[PDB]
């Protein structure tokens, strides 16, 4: 139920096999927000200044990668718990800014899980990830 | 009973997982919480080790303690494809564990399970009942000649 | 249910225990081979040379004893060669023990030391090995030998 | 003169070259074979480890728990700290037994030579050569 | 190698002579069925040919070459093989049509579908055949001639059968 | 294709990436990535194979058996549909007539067309099978150390009529 | 015919090395010599009641083949010194005296060693030469000429 | 008459068959059996030889001579992928045979019938022509130089 | 210390990395081309097979009968009898001319150092070494 | 005595072993560190292109620069009027740096040397041995 | 502008079909063409190349001029695939230009075009683009301060 400091570092290296190197990546990302936005149709007017209408076009692949790109950083360091609370806190003055219910962030945990067991192996812990992505998500919202 | 062959590559596979690095960072953390595991069920056993500072859970020498436990550890999984070398190296590394006092035949038997109890939260595809009979005929052999 | 002895093991040792015979003739090779092995006997457990009294032992070269050192490398040999396909071997086996049984004066702990100098006595004749291998399976051999004993 | 990133360097290219299992042991008995030809005085400490024939089991055990100590003390190399420690406890290893101090400066420059065939032409010789006189000099 | 795979729906790998024995060695017995002891390829008088191309020796140029079947014998104990004796043909190129004739025996094998020959003795310029069936249909093959040998391979010639 | 990409193309070939393939729309130019999206295997549906050879021992059978529990859709995201499978084995030896049937879930991938079975036991040993992605009758699913990626034991299902 | 003929008598020492193979096809070239020779003998199966000898594919009677090349390999291993021979072969006569064996079967025995030898070898090998060795044994085992 | 090339593979496959070991068991007895049938023709020729005590059939010595024709007959043929280093090596054995007397040019001839003679019945595949028609260039060119 | 075993895989392994045909000849003059280089008068004594340059052929000639030796030595080396009338006949040839008892111990040296690359890790070198000894002696 | 046919085989053979592109650079960093090896001394001089550690580059560069200048002379070595010229202009650079007439003849030894390994058995050595003196002696 | 990658490859081939022998008779005629070519356009640089004997255009030494232009030329391309060791090869090839009087940067970029001018004639498939491109980038550095 607990990032459990083993088990931090579990995930850890999963996510080093499925987050891969050359251009899957781009792919990879895709697969989060077309499943994303199926599971909550009126989430898409909070991308307005994205060009977030459609999910294909240029201008919105690159923010789907900052996303992930952003996301590395946090899986990569569950070791420094100082680190981690410094590094985090700054997406808190990010998402802050306008209003996201408690509502979605759960469903886009919801999508992570599902496209990362299809991109992966075949082996992985759901309750594993289930708890570390879940601290993340305590965070960005700003209180736990 | 019997390493057999084919528990040998399952080994191989598995140890290659949690020691893959150039940076010791990782190896630490997953050795430390075996002993970490260990002395929650026989708190005698940390009355000894007092001579590496044992007390200091982080210590700049405690490590070097671990380290070289690993890597001792570690030595011997990369014989397994080659025997003959095995029981040099392991009548070796017998005969610096009895050169000390408190090393009793029941801890090695422990320790057995350390790993089994706390090896896999670390990997996913992991085999149990393998890991556990190459590793005994391990143990096994450096408690044969030690009280 | 048997782990012991497992499939991938013994495919090992048919590989090693081929490389001797890739020679051609070899009768040579397994006659001196087995006489160093009975021999080697004897000055450990001095009780047993007794027992070779029909095959006339007291000669190492003579012809009469020559002829049994093949028949027991041979009557190991074909034991290794059809460890794959269980049943067969249990049944092989079983025959060589009661061939064992009506001869008298046979102690189980010869076999004992037997195994311990073929384990340490074969390591000097082959190119590579891996002991543990070899271990389990000879251990199948001798132990179920002397069954009938 | 090493510091931060030419020590790095050295990390990664230890993974390479050295290789796993039998091809570890195949790399340790490749090196000492070098040295042993160049300076034949060198085999009369290993009399313990009957270093009288090197191919021989048992000093084929020694040679791995050497390069092993190696992995110890490269692998740390970044944590400028707990380096000195193992460094340390090496050094005690080796105050019972008589040994020159010359033949430490020999060690490296032997050990360096059989990394560059399997490495070609692309490594920094720099890198390496001070980097190892750091774990050299904590034995002394 | 040293084995042939049997025939049917699920792939089993049997020893070459357990075929036409008389014995259900498989799982599905496909050792006993017609499509499988079917002479059909070496009643006698059948005859194949195809124009060779040579590698090794004489240095013809391609001309046409036939094989042919003039006597075979199948012993009721032990019908795992079909003994048999041929006559090798190819033609020399000099001025008239001729053309040099090697004599041969061999046996036909089940398992590979393949029969092999070799010359008899005593016989100019001896060879050896190996055809191999291992095509759908029994007609056609893919030939070679060889040195009896080393099994080295002297001339190449896919064969088919009027 | 490259590696994990997925060949779509009928007459004009297009490499896509294998997580496009029954996503919910049209990302190959042809359009032939959505048509496939019909399951074929569907509940209480039973397949039994033949052994082909066997190396991984537990109880080394001449014959074993597979049946599906149920079938499952997650709905907004359906490339994957989750699986409950039965295994059933039927010894015999010496002494005993054993049995067995350890239940298991794996996962059909219309992607690349293979399911997979999840270790039943902890001797970790998954099943792999592969459709040729035309038949639906039979496939040659074989099993691997799930750690190792390592062809062991081969069989050949059918579909019971 | 030859009296062993004593380069001849190395020939099959040789070719012998290269039928008599490693890997389990021993298992199975033994089963292609009994099930020839019975098919010319069917009332032979009878002295093989001790051995489960009924059906042939049974596992307790595939161990009493290899026994029985391997014993044979035994012979054709030394035909180099005349001594040892006679020495091992004679073993093999108080083997046999103990049961009634006609002086036709082991005639046949040896029709079927030499089909299966022809077919497992590389389509070469000289049948007089080998039709006096293994005869040559056969006059062995039997006692006398 | 042209040694030629195909010729040389049939040889290195059936002196293959022939030398085949690391005993000399089966080495000795085939050429042993090449003199024995050579001195059955030419008697006159086995008043030499008397350096190595032929008279006795089976000495501790008379062996330690054919053992040394073997390697010498079979470093001929190991030659034969690789000419230029034949001739030199062919010269210098030539030479040895020079340097006694009673070696006559009739008897090289006769030997070359002596394996033909009974190298046969060793092998079972074997093919005359060639071993004849490549053994000739090998001692028609021993005898060049000799009486 | 030579005995019925520990001679006999000298022989097994003798078979393999010794090779054949063309093979042959590029294995022993790798051989000598080690020597030469160590001890440079070595090639005082082959004036008479134009020893002047290794690589030049009928000293590629030499060296394939020198090994040729060997081969009649080992291949004996079980039956001890007649083993001696092959090293009575030996030494003989090469009382003639000039050596040093010292260069005899230096080939074996040399000569089990080039099988190392071919045979890695795998040979027993206690059984080579003293066993290539009862050859050796036998000469002087 | 060369020149002529004898050269002529120097030439084909220098365009096999010589090699192409990465292959060239490897070629000639493994000629260098066989003589620097043999004898420590030579790398005094290098001190101007860091001639310290060869591995290094900027020497990697020097040794290229080197081996193409043998292309200059080897390959023109047919025409023997022309020949002389880039001699002469190849001494003139040698001429202000300290050197030992005695470096130059052991250049050569080590230069066959490597190539020995990789053309096996196949040279003549009389051909080039003799051939790159007359190279070598325009120098001094 | 940018040698990029496939440029490259593309010199590599062209390059190997006019340097392809081990006489000197092409690549000294070829090369000789484009200062041949050179000259035609400034008269000027002639009077430099003085201490060669240039007047000669058939000498004993002229031609021991242009043969290290080409095998230093030859010497840069073999290094495209190997950069790095480029620029210190480069560098030194620059300062042996400074050394001496009348080097007009003006001529580099003038020998740029004499190429350009003189290599579709001995080629047949040819790249202009490619060979223009990379070969700046190359003549751009060694004319990097001024000469
Ligand atoms: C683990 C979950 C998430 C992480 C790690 C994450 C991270 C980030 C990052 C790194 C940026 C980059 C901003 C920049 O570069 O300037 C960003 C932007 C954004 N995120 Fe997220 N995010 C997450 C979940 C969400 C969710 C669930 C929503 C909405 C339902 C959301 C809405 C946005 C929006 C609208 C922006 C762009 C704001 C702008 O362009 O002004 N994020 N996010
Ligand atoms: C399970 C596998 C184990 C291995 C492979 C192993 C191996 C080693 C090695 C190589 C060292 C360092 C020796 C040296 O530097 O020469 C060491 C130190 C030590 N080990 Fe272990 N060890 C194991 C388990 C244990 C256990 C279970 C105990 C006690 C319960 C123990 C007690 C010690 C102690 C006390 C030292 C410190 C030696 C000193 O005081 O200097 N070890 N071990
Ligand atoms: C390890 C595998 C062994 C095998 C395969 C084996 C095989 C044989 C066989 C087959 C025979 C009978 C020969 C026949 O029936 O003609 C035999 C005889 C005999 N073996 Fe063994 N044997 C083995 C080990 C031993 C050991 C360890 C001993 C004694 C310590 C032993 C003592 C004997 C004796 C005394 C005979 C009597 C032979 C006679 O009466 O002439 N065997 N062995
Ligand atoms: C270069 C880094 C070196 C490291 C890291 C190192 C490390 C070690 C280690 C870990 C041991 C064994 C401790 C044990 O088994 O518990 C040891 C023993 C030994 N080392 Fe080293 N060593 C190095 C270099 C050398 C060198 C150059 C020599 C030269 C002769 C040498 C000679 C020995 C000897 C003779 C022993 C045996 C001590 C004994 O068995 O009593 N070492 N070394
Ligand atoms: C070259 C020919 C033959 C050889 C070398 C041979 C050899 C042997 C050998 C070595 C055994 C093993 C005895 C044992 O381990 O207890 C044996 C058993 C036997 N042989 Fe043969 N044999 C030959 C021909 C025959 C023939 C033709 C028959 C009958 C037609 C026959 C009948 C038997 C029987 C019945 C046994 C088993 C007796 C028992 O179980 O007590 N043999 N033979
Ligand atoms: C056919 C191929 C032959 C070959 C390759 C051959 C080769 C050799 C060789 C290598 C030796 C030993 C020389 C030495 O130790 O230095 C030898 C010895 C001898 N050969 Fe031959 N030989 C052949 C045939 C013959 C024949 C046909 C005769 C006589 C009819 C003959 C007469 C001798 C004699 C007398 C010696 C003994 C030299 C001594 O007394 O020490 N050889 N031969
Ligand atoms: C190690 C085992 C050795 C063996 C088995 C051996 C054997 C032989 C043989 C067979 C010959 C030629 C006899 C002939 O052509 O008829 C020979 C010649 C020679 N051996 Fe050795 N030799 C050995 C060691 C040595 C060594 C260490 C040297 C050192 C220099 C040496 C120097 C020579 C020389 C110079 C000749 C030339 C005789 C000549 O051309 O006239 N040998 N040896
Ligand atoms: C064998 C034929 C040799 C040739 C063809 C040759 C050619 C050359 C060339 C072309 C240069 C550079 C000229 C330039 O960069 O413009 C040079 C420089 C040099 N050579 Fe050689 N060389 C040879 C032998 C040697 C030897 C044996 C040494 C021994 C140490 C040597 C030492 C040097 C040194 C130190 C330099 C550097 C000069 C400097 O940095 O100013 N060379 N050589
Ligand atoms: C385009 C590429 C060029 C390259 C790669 C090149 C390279 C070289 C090289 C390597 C040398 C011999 C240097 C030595 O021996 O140390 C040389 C000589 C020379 N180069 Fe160039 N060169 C080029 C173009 C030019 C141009 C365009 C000029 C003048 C317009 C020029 C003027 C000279 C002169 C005068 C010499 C003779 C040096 C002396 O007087 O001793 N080069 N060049």
């Amino acid at each position: 139920k607990q990032c459990g400091v083993l088990e931090g570092l579990k995930v850890k290296s999963e996510w080093g096999r499925a987050y891969g190197s050359g251009h899957d990546r781009e792919a990879f990302s895709q697969a989060i927000w077309r499943a994303t936005f199926a599971q909550v149709p009126e989430s898409r007017s909070l991308f307005k200044r994205v060009h977030g209408d459609d999910t294909s076009h240029p201008a919105f692949i690159a923010h789907a990668d900052r996303v992930l790109g952003g996301l590395d950083i946090a899986i990569s360091t569950l070791d420094q718990p100082a680190t981690l609370k410094e590094e985090l806190d700054h997406l808190q003055v990010q998402h802050e800014g306008r209003k996201i219910p408690d509502n979605y962030f759960d469903a886009f945990k919801t999508a992570i899980l599902h496209v990362v067991a299809a991109q992966l192996g075949r082996c992985y812990d759901r309750e594993a990830w289930d708890a570390c992505i879940d601290h993340i998500e305590d965070g960005i919202k700003g209180h736990h | 009973d019997c390493c057999s062959y084919e528990d040998r590559r399952e080994i191989r596979h598995i140890w290659d997982d949690v020691w893959s690095s150039s940076f010791t960072d990782r190896r630490v953390a997953i050795v430390r919480a075996v002993f970490d595991d260990l002395f929650k069920h026989y708190p005698t056993s940390k009355a000894l080790f007092e001579r590496v500072k044992i007390d200091e859970p982080e210590s700049g020498e405690f490590k070097s303690h671990l380290v070289r436990v690993a890597n001792g550890l570690k030595l011997l999984i990369n014989l397994l494809d080659d025997t003959l070398v095995l029981q040099s190296h392991l009548g070796h590394l017998a005969d610096q564990h009895i050169q000390r006092k408190g090393v009793t035949k029941e801890y090695f038997r422990g320790i057995g399970e350390a790993f089994a109890r706390v090896l896999p939260q670390v990997l996913s595809c992991f085999n149990v009942d393998a890991w556990n009979r190459c590793f005994h005929r391990l143990v096994a052999r450096i408690a044969k000649d030690l009280p | 249910h048997e782990h012991c002895c497992s499939e991938e093991d013994h495919r090992i040792v048919q590989k090693q225990w081929d490389i001797l015979w890739r020679d051609t003739e070899s009768s040579k090779i397994k006659i001196g081979f087995g006489r160093l092995l009975l021999t080697k006997l004897a000055k450990d457990i001095p009780e047993v040379n007794d027992l070779f009294k029909r095959v006339d032992i007291e000669h190492a070269e003579g012809p009469k004893f020559s002829a049994h050192a093949l028949r027991i490398l041979n009557g190991l040999d074909l034991a290794i060669n059809l460890l794959d396909d269980p049943p067969a071997l249990d049944a092989a086996l079983d025959h060589l023990a009661h061939q064992h049984e009506v001869r008298e004066g046979v102690q189980k702990a010869h076999f004992k030391k037997f195994g311990e100098i073929l384990a340490t006595g074969l390591p000097q004749v082959l190119d590579d090995y891996d002991a543990l291998a070899w271990k389990s399976c000879l251990k199948g051999i001798l132990t179920k030998i002397s069954s009938r004993l | 003169e090493c510091l931060v990133t030419e020590s790095l360097k050295v990390k990664l290219q230890w993974a390479s070259a050295f290789g796993h299992a039998h091809e570890r042991v195949a790399f340790g008995l490749e090196l000492w074979r070098d040295i042993i030809d160049d300076h034949p005085e060198i085999k009369a400490p290993f009399s313990r480890v009957r270093g009288d024939n090197i191919y021989s089991p048992e000093f084929g055990a020694h040679s791995q728990r050497v390069l092993s100590g190696l992995d110890i003390t490269i692998s740390m190399l970044d944590t400028p700290d707990m380096l000195a420690a193992q460094l340390a406890h090496l050094k005690v290893q080796h105050v019972e037994r008589n040994l020159k101090p010359e033949f430490f400066d020999i060690f490296l420059k032997h050990l360096l030579h059989v990394l560059g065939d399997r490495l070609g032409t692309h490594f920094d010789f720099g890198a390496w050569h001070d980097c190892v006189d750091q774990i050299i000099d904590g034995i002394k | 190698e040293h084995e042939s795979e049997c025939r049917g729906d699920v792939p089993e790998c049997i020893h070459d002579l357990l075929f036409c024995d008389g014995e259900k060695d498989c799982r599905d017995g496909s050792d006993e069925d017609p499509e499988t002891c079917s002479l059909n390829i070496t009643h006698v008088g059948s005859s194949y040919t195809g124009l060779a191309t040579w590698t090794s020796c004489e240095d013809l140029n391609p001309d046409h070459a036939i094989v042919t079947i003039t006597a075979a014998h199948r012993k009721s104990f032990f019908p795992n093989r079909v003994w048999l004796r041929a006559t090798l043909s190819y033609e020399l190129d000099e001025h008239d049509h001729t053309v040099s004739t090697t004599q041969l025996r061999g046996f036909y094998n089940f398992g590979k579908r393949e029969l092999l020959l070799a010359p008899l003795k005593g016989q100019s310029e001896g060879y050896g055949v190996i055809c191999d069936f291992n095509l759908g249909d029994d007609d056609h093959a893919d030939c070679k001639i060889v040195v009896p040998s080393s099994l080295f391979v002297c001339a190449h010639f896919n064969a088919q059968r009027y | 294709c490259d590696e994990h990409e997925h060949q779509c193309g009928g007459d004009d070939p297009q490499c896509i990436s294998k997580l496009f393939v029954c996503d919910g729309h049209n990302d190959c130019r042809n359009g032939e990535d959505e048509k496939d999206c019909t399951l074929p295997t569907k509940a209480g549906d039973k397949f039994i194979g033949d052994v082909c050879f066997d190396h991984c021992t537990k109880r080394r059978p001449e014959h074993m058996t597979l049946a599906f529990e149920s079938s499952s859709i997650a709905a907004f995201f359906t490339p994957i549909a989750d699986l409950h499978v039965h295994i059933e084995i039927e010894s015999e030896t010496d002494e005993d007539e054993s049995e067995v049937s350890m239940p298991a879930d794996g996962e059909y991938s219309f992607a690349d067309h293979r399911l997979t079975i999840h270790p039943p036991e902890e001797d970790g040993l998954g099943l792999v099978g592969e459709f040729d992605g035309y038949n639906f009758d039979r496939f040659v699913g074989h099993i691997v150390h799930e750690l190792s990626e390592e062809v062991c034991a081969e069989f050949i299902f059918h579909r019971k009529k």
